[PDB]
């Protein structure tokens, strides 16, 4: 994608994460499991919902539109009516398909941007207390329990708390 | 032990939905929304609780003139749209020209109701004139008949007196008046029916003023008739008077229609059948129950409908690229 | 001491402007540009230095025929657009049909100037004919009158000679000629005014050729008149000749209009008043002074105007998301 | 935003910076103050100005457009004229609103991209002579005066000049 | 030694192509695609292997009536589009009105072929009538002549018998019949040619029914003619009969056209010349050989053409910003 | 650009690289030369080709469209026909130019994103076995021959293989 996260340095998606679009997978001595990031997932839901509603709202309700009749001496007016109907139909078909195509590319990139931002948010939180082992994973230089994992999942990781430990393992 | 790990990832599932983008087509995604409606119930339904007017075997011309082969409707009807069957076997049955017929159709497109009433009663309005004229062109049950709303005036006891009849519109709504002008194929028939050669018909209102004269000539037979009947109409405003004056050839009005105006109506041709259903959107193929913005069912729509497009598919992605591997 | 620091940041201010995006609505931003014009001065202005033609109490039909209840304009006028008041109490005053009236309106939409001149002088062109005919339908100061541009020809001393008058267009521009045809309600009035029953009117040019015959019938009274006057017109090309021939019922032209063609003009209906102002863009609600591309004031525009849209707001963001906290 | 800078890792904007859209805030022994980046701010002005003018230029001047009249026997032509006028009005209203919405999202992301690029430009200049203290700020491992600050604000930071000092403080 | 290095970079070349973007104009890029076609061969070509119908000096009216100054075409022609030269010096040569002329043009726009045949043979259909009438208005080689498809019927030996002629359409396709009505400028000429004052012309089919009466009046001379000839037409359906009835003033049909319907045709005005070439897209300026979606050559197109736009340039970038420095 | 790579921290393009849009330039004891990245270049070709074809496909074939004639008493219908023709022409000219402009900005950013992703892909492969010397170049802390260079050009760089060497030179 455009931001290099989805189908990029994070190769695949997680079937085990059913709660949200983005989230975390942890592995410590207490166990392992998936956990979605509610803040970023909820934000992406609202924007896309407004985005869907925007497309539907821009299209007005099609009120009654019927054919008309012309006698054998009104072929010019009949053809003008056909030219009007076809012309408007040509434009609206062009607008509908193009808007969906253009907006679909934007949605995929919007998700791609969100994954990278979430990955970068954790990276700046951990600093050198963990190491980037690729594929969007961090290997901690210190013991990190469920309480510590939760502090990474939200934005309250205490870097000075584990810095002294992490330096020793990093050596 | 390698140590404790945390990982960032994205959702995937078993969805097989595909969308197109500008850079790449056929992208499998986790979630999507269809925006194109393609389903209809295949029936003719009531629109906002109001049933349409089904003319059955008649077209507009056949119903307005009162073709005898069509089942007569109730004297008062109210509708939301008008349906003509694709095979309207009954229209104009005596050959001729329906002047401004298409304009009258567009007038009826904004009409919500009619009342059929006797503008000129048969046995009250035409003394000294024969009113029993029929023709094999407009047959009914194998016998010659005539339009239910018109009266063929002919000579009575060797004479056709100059008639002068008028009607004042006291219905409080516009009144549609239709009449015909007969053109015999030879002057011998002109005398036999109307006893005058220099015949004429005069129809006047406050805003209508026209005079008709017979044109006599041999013509190719149409529906076994070498004569012609030209049909005319006008809308009589509330409180206005229409005056008929003729000394021959007038196909006099007998019934007229008091009309009410409406919104959102129209005339459509449909093969479908009436059903006990209600819809906010009706097409000649069927009724649509959708909040989607687009539809590829039919361009002819009645009511509140999605916009018709030629597209075969319009799917907007909402989720992510689906990579369950 | 912590040490010396450098920081990267972005601007913020006290702006309260909001814009909408596809992903999110009501975004407060630091800077923005309004693209939708909604302000007008509420006046009728000159367009590119040229004043419009205000017909006052008359509509087009009333001005062209010369309704006596309307204040007469100067013999020569030049304008950029035509204004009709919403309450045009003065139009056709003798009841009848103005044939191709709408087409004549569209012709006048491309006209920039007129000269009113006597095509057929009153006391020079019609000997042996009475020209003083008036009617209560076209009143003026409580007395019966007639159109200022037409002349009701009637019998003089028991006879109506066959008139033959013609005019050669030597003005170098197209000349608009209007005339009427009178239809009495009974043949007794036909003899009293025109002394002939089989009357006719002939009007011919190089490219116009029409014949008119009276149609006599009792009609509902309109403006206390059971007769009818049908009004006709044609555009006489430069150097062409128009020939009038009649033995009755002709409402002869007396004044005609030499017309100049123009661009960018049109006819609008406005309640607004003329003011001493100049604009490049005029609407029936008022004049617009804007370089913005859109406007939601009115779809009817004269001159160089922004494109009309139904939108209530069109604000484009130029600055950043405003976060002063 | 899409690039994670505005309303992202730089949480808020500066009311004290009135010169430009983007810039720097410095703190040394000589004092402190705001300073806009003229190069990136001027570039963003020109692009957005061309972008505004592009939208206005694409809309042609609406020349004279007035109503027409039809008699009682021309209802079909009158309705066709109304269908034409409404149809064109429907399309232009749809185009105007959608273009503004689509372009507004692009403008916000364009500013978001510019902030990140400016932040990344300084980061590659400083390298390890300063430390990322979050919120878009760098803490120098060496004394940096007004002349040194100006060298960061433009693109002429001398990394070897302060590398030996910075290594000692970094230890 | 500094050591071994690896570098990431992008392509550049000597291309000078420029495109515009929303943020910045005149961007030099490495690769691009032009989408706007502006080249044509400047010739009139065959369309899908079918040559157009070139009328030469005639317009549609001149060819259909058979103006004698135009080179006669083959009795049978088939074409893909119709070409009229900008200077059509030959149209209607006897002054008059061509009723519904524009409608007949639109009918011919969907016609792919004609067969010219003698509907009423000259020396077989009109006994007791003179058929040699000519006029200086329609000259040929300096001598008076007449339309090649019509016949001026006049009196023979002091009398003009009431003619009654009919034709049954047995061609299996629609047949276009044209006739004229002559209007003398004075009643003296009406007797000299037609021997009757109350003359009339009747033309009837299954769906056509019209009567014509001469209108006699002095008129301005047009092409040295004070008389007028009104031209009329109708399309006779397969198997139908047309009956002509007159006792004067009828400009009888002599040749008629059996027509075949087609698709994608039309009438265009071009200064260009026919060449031995084939194209899928033809414009009045020339033929287009392009698979591009847009063109700024001409809005008038025949065949399968790019969409006309007012743009001067439409270049889409495919490569990168070109920075060879 | 939007992603900061083209005309950003990689200042110029390479006239010597004729194979593809993006690629590598290497310098070791065996020599030097240009080499395009076939994977990313081919991917960008296919997307842009589909993108060009999408624009052309959305525009239908313009079938026969000719003028019509009206007599002197049909000026209203003639003007309505002109209003229809001009209106449709106004819309299609607006659509064509705007779509090209909007899509041109997307193409330039799409190339800009691709360069950054390729640069970031190599950076995560090399880790600290090389140093970012700016301008999109990496200076190896170890001897890297043609076989080693090829392993960087594709995605098979063996970090543990040269880690011990690189640490010594990095010291
Ligand atoms: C048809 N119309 C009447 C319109 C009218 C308005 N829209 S609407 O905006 F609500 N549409 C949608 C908008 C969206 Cl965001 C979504 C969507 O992806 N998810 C919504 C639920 O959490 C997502 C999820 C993430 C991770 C795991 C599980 C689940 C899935 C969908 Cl499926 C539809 C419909
Ligand atoms: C109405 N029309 C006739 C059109 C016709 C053309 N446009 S025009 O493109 F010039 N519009 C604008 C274009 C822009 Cl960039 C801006 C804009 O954000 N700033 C411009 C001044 O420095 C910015 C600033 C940054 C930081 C601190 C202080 C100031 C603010 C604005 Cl306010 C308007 C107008
Ligand atoms: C005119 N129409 C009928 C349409 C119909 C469909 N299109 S089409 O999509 F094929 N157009 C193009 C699409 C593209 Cl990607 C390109 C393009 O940049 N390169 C294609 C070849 O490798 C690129 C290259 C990179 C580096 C070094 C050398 C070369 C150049 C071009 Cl020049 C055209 C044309
Ligand atoms: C972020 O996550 C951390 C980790 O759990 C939360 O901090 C703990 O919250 C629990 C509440 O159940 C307390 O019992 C612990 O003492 C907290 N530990 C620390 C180190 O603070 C924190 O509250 C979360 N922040 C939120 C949800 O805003
Ligand atoms: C970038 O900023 C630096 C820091 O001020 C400028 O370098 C100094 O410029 C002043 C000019 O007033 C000289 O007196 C100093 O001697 C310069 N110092 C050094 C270390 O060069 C530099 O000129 C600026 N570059 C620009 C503006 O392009
Ligand atoms: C990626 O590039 C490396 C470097 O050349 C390739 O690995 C070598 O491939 C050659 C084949 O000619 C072998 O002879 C070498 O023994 C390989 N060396 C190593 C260390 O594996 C590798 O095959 C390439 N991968 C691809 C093309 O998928
Ligand atoms: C996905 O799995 C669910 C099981 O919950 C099943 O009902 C559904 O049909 C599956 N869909 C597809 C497309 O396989
Ligand atoms: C679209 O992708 C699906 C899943 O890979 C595949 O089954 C299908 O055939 C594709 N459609 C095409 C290539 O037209
Ligand atoms: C129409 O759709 C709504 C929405 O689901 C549904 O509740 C209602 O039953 C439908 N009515 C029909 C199908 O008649
Ligand atoms: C912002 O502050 C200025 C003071 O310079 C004031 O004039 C202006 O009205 C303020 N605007 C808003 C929206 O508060
Ligand atoms: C838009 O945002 C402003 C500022 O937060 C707020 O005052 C206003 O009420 C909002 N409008 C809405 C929510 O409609
Ligand atoms: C029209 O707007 C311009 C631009 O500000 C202004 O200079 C001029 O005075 C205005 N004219 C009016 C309001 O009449
Ligand atoms: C680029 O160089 C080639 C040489 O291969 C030459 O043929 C071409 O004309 C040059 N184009 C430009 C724009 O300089
Ligand atoms: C566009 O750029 C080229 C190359 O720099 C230049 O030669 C040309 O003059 C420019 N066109 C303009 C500025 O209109
Ligand atoms: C039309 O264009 C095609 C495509 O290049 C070409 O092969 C053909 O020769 C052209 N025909 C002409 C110019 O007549």
């Amino acid at each position: 994608g455009l931001f290099g996260a989805i189908a990029g340095f994070i190769e695949g998606g997680w079937t085990g994460m059913i709660d949200g679009w983005y989230g975390y997978h942890h592995q410590n001595e207490q166990g392992s499991g998936y956990a979605a990031d509610q803040k970023s997932t909820q934000n992406a839901i609202n924007g896309i919902t407004n985005k869907v509603n925007t497309v539907i709202e821009k299209m007005n309700i099609q009120f009654t539109a019927v054919g008309k009749e012309f006698n054998k001496l009104e072929k010019r007016m009949e053809n003008l009516n056909k030219k009007v109907d076809d012309g408007f139909l040509d434009i609206w078909t062009y607008n509908a398909e193009l808007l969906v195509l253009l907006e679909n590319e934007r949605t995929l990139d919007f998700h791609d941007s969100n994954v990278k931002n979430l990955y970068e948010k954790v990276k700046s939180q951990l600093k050198n207390n963990a190491k980037e082992i690729g594929n969007g994973c961090f290997e901690f230089y210190h013991k990190c329990d469920n309480e510590c994992m939760e502090s990474v999942r939200n934005g309250t990781y205490d870097y000075p708390k584990y810095s002294e430990e992490s330096k020793l393992n990093r050596e | 032990a390698p140590g404790d790990t945390i990982c960032i990832g994205y959702h995937a599932n078993n969805s097989t939905d595909t969308v197109d983008t500008v850079l790449e087509k056929n992208v499998t995604v986790t979630h999507s929304v269809n925006l194109l409606e393609d389903s209809h119930n295949g029936k003719l339904c009531r629109l906002k609780g109001i049933a349409p007017l089904q003319l059955g075997k008649c077209n507009i011309a056949g119903w307005l003139l009162g073709n005898p082969e069509c089942d007569p409707l109730l004297p008062v009807r109210s509708w939301s749209y008008i349906v003509e069957t694709p095979n309207s076997e009954n229209g104009i049955c005596y050959p001729g020209d329906f002047i401004d017929y298409e304009e009258l159709r567009e007038q009826l497109s904004s009409v919500s109701s009619f009342e059929r009433f006797e503008i000129f009663p048969k046995e009250s309005s035409w003394p000294n004139h024969n009113t029993n004229g029929v023709t094999a062109a407009c047959s009914h049950e194998g016998k010659s008949s005539f339009y239910r709303n018109l009266l063929w005036l002919t000579e009575k006891e060797g004479s056709y007196p100059k008639l002068k009849n008028s009607y004042v519109n006291k219905k409080g709504k516009e009144v549609l008046v239709l009449w015909g002008i007969h053109h015999p194929p030879n002057s011998k028939e002109q005398q036999n029916l109307y006893q005058n050669e220099n015949a004429y018909v005069s129809v006047v209102t406050s805003n209508y003023n026209r005079r008709f004269t017979p044109e006599i000539a041999e013509r190719p037979k149409v529906r076994d008739q070498a004569g012609r009947m030209n049909y005319y109409w006008t809308l009589l405003k509330p409180g206005d008077t229409i005056i008929f004056e003729a000394n021959g050839n007038l196909i006099a009005p007998m019934y007229a229609f008091a009309l009410s105006r409406g919104f959102g109506s129209g005339i459509i041709t449909s093969n479908a059948s009436m059903h006990e259903c209600n819809t906010k959107c009706q097409t000649p193929l069927g009724a649509i129950n959708s909040s989607l913005p687009y539809q590829n069912i039919h361009p002819v729509t009645i009511g509140e409908c999605p916009k018709y497009v030629r597209s075969a598919k319009l799917r907007m992605v909402t989720g992510l690229r689906n990579i369950p591997s």
